[PDB]
């Protein structure tokens, strides 16, 4: 469970994401891509090169949806409820799958907000995405 | 492989007992029962709506002794899993998008099928050298993933 | 989320069990121990060899536990919070092992229960270790 | 350990940045911070209650130190990660009873600890070739477990 402490540290370092959440998110699925291929098998369909705009367009969507699981930190299932459907039951991505974006995501952030990337931080961003990610996952069977 | 000629032989002399059609259609049904989501692969299956639709849909029993066909003669290259599975590695990254992980899933489903039929037969010692097997086999299997 | 049908199908399975849990306990660590020797060095008081009457005692131990869990499956977090606390603060075992005992109890159930281990128990009593998973490392951040 | 020459060339040119007492340190008292389970094999390093209190142990920073010490001169022998890392691999499994699972947490940390320090500069594909020197080395670490 998230403690207030993890609360505000999430709501601190997303805040400073602000404006770059969509090239953060396009970033994170590019580290994703170079270094667990096996990821790349749930985007046939895209075009995976560097600078891709399917890319640019997906990673905007993912940081939306984390940046809304932010906004609503205390009622997360519900209002990931929708995506944690598509996931599920369209998706199927397999759950070791989040674990791979979840650090690429920390690795993404670590590159670009030195300052409050602090191992409090670094520890509270962890567990965070971990819960986005319980969520996600929470009605595969 | 690193096993043990006494690792290698517990292996092949189980595998000798195996029946292919009924463990490889069992395997890869209780595959898409346990773990629902691997059924992303199969939609033109049919109907996999329930355990009883999944165990008994055709298409999946006959999938199923196509991989451990496939699995079964690789034990017989168990000194070169990586070449003998090179070209059904780069089929399932570039042909069939089936996401390494799914080879582990199998493996571990594949063990409690093999506990399941040889009951007392499927000591732990002889657990412990399919699991080897399986991680093996995940592994070639997933080698040649870009 | 354990469904009505999953929490019948457990108790049916570890009715079945009975007298046995205890032998199963042992049989199943015995099983990890072998398959995943990383899983020993939690261990090193212990006299890991076959038939060790410290592995048959922690075998008990366990099964016990997992009785009082499949008795309390509606309400487990609570009837583990001891247990839960014990891991998270004192034992601190890594979470992936969890996985591999239930896998080692999966694998020992169906070489005992051949009638009893069909396809839908097997789905039930996976989604069920795993809850059991998820409570026994809930405290550990 | 598929180090590709360019693979190679950019793990070597960062690593050379590298302040390794500092990356050390940051990389353990970080992960005794993230994965505070893994406290459990430093009970005799003292206060480790706080993220100040872990991050600034003169004893994680020794240690650290120490750990990343052995990692670098890993990277000087990529070609015999297995043989480099033998009797440290004994080691943590027959003496310290280190489960093998601590070196891929610690690897990301690392991962995430190279990130942080040189910014932009850990490109995409530079993390990917640390990727596979970090499960290299996990793993070399863990062949002698047994
Ligand atoms: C915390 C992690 C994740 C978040 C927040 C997330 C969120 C989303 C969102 C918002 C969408 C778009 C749905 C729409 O059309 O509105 C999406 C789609 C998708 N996601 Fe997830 N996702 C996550 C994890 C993953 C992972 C780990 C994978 C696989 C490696 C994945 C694979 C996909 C795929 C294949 C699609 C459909 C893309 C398309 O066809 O355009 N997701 N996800
Ligand atoms: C033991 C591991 C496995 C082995 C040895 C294996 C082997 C095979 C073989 C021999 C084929 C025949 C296709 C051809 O030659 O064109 C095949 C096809 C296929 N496999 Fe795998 N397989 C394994 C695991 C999996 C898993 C776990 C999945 C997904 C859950 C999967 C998904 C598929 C699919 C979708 C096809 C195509 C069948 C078709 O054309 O309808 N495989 N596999
Ligand atoms: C299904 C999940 C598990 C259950 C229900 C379980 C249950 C228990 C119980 C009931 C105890 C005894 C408490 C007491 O002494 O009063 C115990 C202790 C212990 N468990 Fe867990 N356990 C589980 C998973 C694990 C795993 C996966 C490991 C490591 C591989 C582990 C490591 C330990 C250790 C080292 C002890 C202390 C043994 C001793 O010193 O006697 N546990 N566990
Ligand atoms: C890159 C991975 C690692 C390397 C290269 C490494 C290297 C070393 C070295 C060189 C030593 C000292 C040898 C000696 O005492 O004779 C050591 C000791 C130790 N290592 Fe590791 N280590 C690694 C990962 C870890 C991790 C992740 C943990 C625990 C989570 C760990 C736990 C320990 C402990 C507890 C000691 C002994 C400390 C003491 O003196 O009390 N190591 N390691």
């Amino acid at each position: 469970v998230l403690s207030p402490a993890d609360k505000t540290n999430v709501k601190a370092a997303w805040g400073k994401v602000g404006a770059h959440a969509g090239e953060y998110g396009a970033e994170a699925l590019e580290r994703m891509f170079l270094s667990f291929p096996t990821t790349k098998t749930y985007f046939p369909h895209f075009d995976l090169s560097h600078g891709s705009a399917q890319v640019k367009g997906h990673g905007k969507k993912v940081a939306d949806a984390l940046t809304n699981a932010v906004a609503h930190v205390d009622d997360m299932p519900n209002a990931l409820s929708a995506l944690s459907d598509l996931h599920a039951h369209k998706l199927r991505v397999d759950p070791v799958n989040f674990k791979l974006l979840s650090h690429c995501l920390l690795v993404t952030l670590a590159a670009h907000l030195p300052a409050e990337f602090t191992p409090a931080v670094h520890a509270s961003l962890d567990k965070f995405l971990a819960s986005v990610s319980t969520v996600l996952t929470s009605k595969y069977r | 492989m690193h096993l043990t000629p006494e690792e290698k032989s517990a292996v092949t002399a189980l595998w000798g007992k195996v029946n292919v059609d009924e463990v490889g259609g069992e395997a890869l049904g209780r595959l898409l029962v346990v773990y629902p989501w691997t059924q992303r692969f199969f939609e033109s299956f049919g109907d996999l709506s329930t355990p009883d639709a999944v165990m008994g849909n055709p298409k999946v029993k006959a999938h199923g002794k196509k991989v451990l066909g496939a699995f079964s003669d690789g034990l017989a290259h168990l000194d070169n899993l990586k070449g003998t599975f090179a070209t059904l590695s780069e089929l399932h990254c570039d042909k069939l998008h089936v996401d390494a992980e799914n080879f582990r899933l199998l493996g571990n489903v594949l063990v409690c099928v093999l506990a399941h039929h040889f009951g007392k037969e499927f000591t732990p010692p002889v657990q412990a050298a399919y699991q080897k097997v399986v991680a093996g086999v995940a592994n070639a299997l997933a080698h040649k993933y870009h």
